[PDB]
DNA sequence: TGGAGAATCCCGGTGCCGAGGCCGCTCAATTGGTCGTAGACAGCTCTAGCACCGCTTAAACGCACGTACGCGCTGTCCCCCGCGTTTTAACCGCCAAGGGGATTACTCCCTAGTCTCCAGGCA
DNA sequence: TGCCTGGAGACTAGGGAGTAATCCCCTTGGCGGTTAAAACGCGGGGGACAGCGCGTACGTGCGTTTAAGCGGTGCTAGAGCTGTCTACGACCAATTGAGCGGCCTCGGCACCGGGATTCTCCA
C-alpha cells in the first residue's frame, strides 16, 4: 500500500488535466451563486477560469498540508493539519 | 500647512462618547486609518470605473467599492448610511 | 449671495464633503468625480470612524480610562470581527497584543 | 441543492496526489469540501458584485478574473 | 515617419505605452523617456519568459510553446517564482515534487 | 476589434527563438503577463510620483519602480535595458 | 530557599508582556543595526527617530505575530518548546 | 562602519518578544534563527525605504519612507503617518 | 488540606505635561453662471447561454481484506528554566556644530492641445 | 491582404520643474553618572525523543451502477453596438468662513508607597 499511490503522485503531478468533473462543478457554482442573485447566467469560460482556481488553490493548500502532516512526524493528513496551514496562512 | 482628520475624528467621538478623550497618538492612528479606507475604495472606485470604460466616479462606484471592500455586516451597514447621506443631500 | 451652507451640513455629516472631493478630484481616480461620490465616500468614512470609537470608547472605559490610548484601539479591532478582518494586514503602533495563552501551556 | 457531494472522493484523491500527498484521511473530504465551498462563495460573490456594477444578468470571465485579482490570486489565460 | 519603438531598438510599441499611460490615470503629465524605458522592461521581461519556455520545450522534446513550458519556465527560475509568486497560470500544473521521507 | 500584446510576443520569439512555435493559450498567458506587470509598474510609477508631489512621470519613476517591484538581477538588468533603450532613443 | 516551578514564571512573563505595549527591544542596538544594514545599500545616509521608530514597531509585530505562528506549529507537533523548525515551517507555509 | 550589531539584538530581548507571542519554552537554537529572519526582514523593509529616499534626492529615511516601503509590502503601520 | 513567601491588586497623595478650548486669518470651500461632452436611454442584431434527448463508456461506488501506520505508554537523559551574582552598556541629561530639509523667486523647456496624413495592424 | 485608425511630424503656450540663495530644524557626535539589564554559572526537573506494541483505518483490487461527456437540435435572453439628446460635471470669478497654527490652563494619569487579597509550592 503506497506504490500505486506514489505512481498516481508521479502521474498526476506531471499533468495539467483537471482532476475535477466540469458538471457537477458548474453545478456547485450555479448553486453558490443563486444565493447573491436569482436567475444568474454564466459563461463558460467563467466556469473554467473558476475551476482552474479552485483546483490550483486545493493543490497549493493540499501541499501546505503535507508539509504540517511531515511536521507532525506522519504520512497522513489530517484535518488539523488543512486548518493549521489556514490559520498560518491567515484564512482561519 | 499641514491638514487632517483630527477635528472630525474628534466631533465624531463626542457625538458617540461625550464622556470619552483622545490622546495624540490615538488621533494619529484614526487619521491614519481614514486615510487609509479612503485609499481603499478610491482606489477600487476607480478600477470600477476603468472596467466599464467610464471616465466619471459616482455614488454607484462607491457604493460597489464599499461593498467589495468592507466584510458583510459593515458594508451593509456602510451602504445604508451612504445611502441616507446621498438622499438627504438631493432632497435637502 | 444667500448664507453660505456646506456640502456636510446639508448631508447630515460630520465628515467634510469638499476635502473628500478636493482628494478625489486631485488624486488621479477619474476624469470626472461626480456630486454624490464625495457625500457617500463621507458618509462611509464617517461610520466606519464611529464604529472603531465606539468600540475604543468601550475598551477605554472597560480600563477605567478616559482617554482612547493605541492599546485600546488595538483591543477594539481586533476584538470585532468585521473590523479585525478589514484590518488583517495592518500595525497600530503602540498597540500591543490581545491576552490570549493556548490551553497546553496551562498546567494541570 | 447539496452540488457539494458533486466534489467526490476520489476527486478530493486526486487534487491530493497532485499536491503530493501520500496518505489521506477519511476525514479530509468534508474538510476539503467546506474549504471550497468556502473559497467559492467568496470569490462568486466579489464576481457577482462586478457583474452587478455593470447592469449585466450574465457573468463574464472578467469577473472571475477581477474577483480573483481582489483577493491576491491572479489569474493568467483567461484575460488577466 | 519612424515610429518611437524603431528609433529605440525596441520591438514592443512606444506609441501605445505611451497612449496608455496617458488614459491610464497614473498622472497629468507623461515624460517623453517614461513610455520608452517601459517598453524596453517589458520586452526584456517577454524575452526572459520566451528564452526559459523554449528552453523547457526544447527540453521536453517538443516545438509548441504550452502554458505547461510557461508554467516551468516561471516556477524553475527563483526570481521569475518571486516575481509571479501570487499569479496562477492556467493548464500549467505544479512541479514534480515529493517529500523526502515518502520516498521508499 | 481587441488590441493585444500578441505581434510584438511573435516579434520578440524570432528575435530568440525562430524554430519555436507558441499556443493561443500561452499567448493569452503572455499578453496577461505583459499587462499585469505594465499595471504594477505604473501604478508604483503613479505612487512615486503622487509621494513626491509631482505631476509627471519620467523615466526616473520608471527607473524607481521597476528597482521596487522586480527582484534583483532582474532588475538590474532591466534598468540596463531600460537605460540603453532612454539613450539610444535620445540619439535617434 | 523558595523556588517556582519551571513554567510558572514563564506564564508570568506572557501575561505581564500581553498585558503591556511597550517595545521589547532596546533602542541604541536596534538602531545600530539599523544603521549597519542601510550602509550596504547607501553609504553617508542619515535617520529620522520616527523611521527608527516605525522600524522597530514594525520588526517587533512580525516577530511577535511570527512567534504566535511558531507557537501553533510547536503544538501541532504535540510539543510546548518552540524549534527552529517551527519557525521554518510557519515561514514556509507564510510563502517567505 | 558598524560591525556585528546583531548580537545586540539579545537573548533576554527574543525572550520577551516570544513571551509577547504567547510562547512558554524556548529551545536555544532559537536565537539565531530569529536573529536570521529578523535581519532578513529589516534588509528587505530597508531596501525599498532607501529606495524611496534616493527617489526623493534625499539623503534622510524619513518616516514616510519606512511607511511606504512597509505598505507595499502588505504591512500597513498606523500612527507614523501616511 | 494549610502556612510561608511571593506576587498581584487596591487606595490615597502629588505633580506634570499634554489634551482641549479660545483667537486671528487665510486660503480653500461655497455660490452663481457657462459650456461641452459623458452617459442614459431607445432600438435592433445575432451571439451564445440554456434546455432537452440518446448512448456509451470512463468513472464513481460498494465491499472484502490485509497491512502500514497512528497513537498510547514508558524510560532516560539532555537541555532549558529559575535564581543569584557580576559585568557591561543602555539611558538620560546637557552642549554644541553643522548638514541638509524646507521655502521662495526667477528662468527654460517640454509636455498638453490640435491638424493632417500615412503606415502598422487586424480581422 | 485591404481598410482603418492611431501614431508621427510639426507649431504654439504656459506651467512644471531646475537651480541658486537663505534659513533654521534636527541629526550626529560627545561626556559623565547611574543603574537597569545582559551575561555567566549552576542545580534540577520535566519534556523531547527513541522504542515498542496494538488495533484500526486506509489502500487496493474486483464487480456493479451511474451519470459525464460528446453529438445534435432549437429557442430566446441578453451582450453589444449605434444614434440622440440632455443633464451633469469641469471651470472660472468672487466671496467668506471653517480650519489650522499658536498660546494658555488644568486635570487625567503615571508614579510612589503602604496595606489587603490571591496564589504557588511544599509539609
Amino acid at each position: 500500500p503506497g506504490t500505486v499511490a506514489l505512481r498516481e503522485i508521479r502521474r498526476y503531478q506531471k499533468s495539467t488535466e483537471l482532476l475535477i468533473r466540469k458538471l457537477p462543478f458548474q453545478r456547485l457554482v450555479r448553486e453558490i451563486a443563486q444565493d447573491f442573485k436569482t436567475d444568474l447566467r454564466f459563461q463558460s469560460s467563467a466556469v473554467m477560469a473558476l475551476q482552474e482556481a479552485s483546483e490550483a488553490y486545493l493543490v497549493g493548500l493540499f501541499e501546505d498540508t503535507n508539509l504540517c502532516a511531515i511536521h507532525a512526524k506522519r504520512v497522513t493528513i489530517m484535518p488539523k493539519d488543512i486548518q493549521l496551514a489556514r490559520r498560518i496562512r491567515g484564512e482561519r | 500647512r499641514k491638514e487632517s482628520y483630527a477635528i472630525y475624528v474628534y466631533k465624531v467621538l463626542k457625538q458617540v462618547h461625550p464622556d470619552t478623550g483622545i490622546s495624540s497618538k490615538a488621533m494619529s492612528i484614526m487619521n491614519s486609518f481614514v486615510n487609509d479606507v479612503f485609499e481603499r475604495i478610491a482606489g477600487e472606485a476607480s478600477r470600477l470605473a476603468h472596467y466599464n470604460k467610464r471616465s466619471t466616479i459616482t455614488s454607484r462606484e462607491i457604493q460597489t467599492a464599499v461593498r467589495l471592500l468592507l466584510p458583510g455586516e459593515l458594508a451593509k451597514h456602510a451602504v445604508s448610511e451612504g445611502t441616507k447621506a446621498v438622499t438627504k443631500y438631493t432632497s435637502a | 449671495r444667500a448664507k453660505a451652507k456646506t456640502r456636510s451640513s446639508r448631508a447630515g455629516l460630520q465628515f467634510p464633503v469638499g476635502r473628500v472631493h478636493r482628494l478625489l478630484r486631485k488624486g488621479n481616480y477619474a476624469e470626472r468625480v461626480g456630486a454624490g461620490a464625495p457625500v457617500y465616500l463621507a458618509a462611509v468614512l464617517e461610520y466606519l470612524t464611529a464604529e472603531i470609537l465606539e468600540l475604543a470608547g468601550n475598551a477605554a472605559r472597560d480600563n477605567k480610562k478616559t482617554r482612547i490610548i493605541p492599546r485600546h484601539l488595538q483591543l477594539a479591532v481586533r476584538n470585532d470581527e468585521e473590523l479585525n478582518k478589514l484590518l488583517g494586514r495592518v500595525t497600530i503602533a503602540q498597540g500591543g497584543v490581545l491576552p490570549n495563552i493556548q490551553s497546553v501551556l496551562l498546567p494541570k | 441543492r447539496d452540488n457539494i457531494q458533486g466534489i467526490t472522493k476520489p476527486a478530493i484523491r486526486r487534487l491530493a496526489r497532485r499536491g503530493g500527498v501520500k496518505r489521506i484521511s477519511g476525514l479530509i473530504y468534508e474538510e476539503t469540501r467546506g474549504v471550497l465551498k468556502v473559497f467559492l462563495e467568496n470569490v462568486i460573490r466579489d464576481a457577482v458584485t462586478y457583474t452587478e456594477h455593470a447592469k449585466r444578468k450574465t457573468v463574464t470571465a472578467m469577473d472571475v478574473v477581477y474577483a480573483l485579482k481582489r483577493q491576491g490570486r491572479t489569474l493568467y489565460g483567461f484575460g488577466g
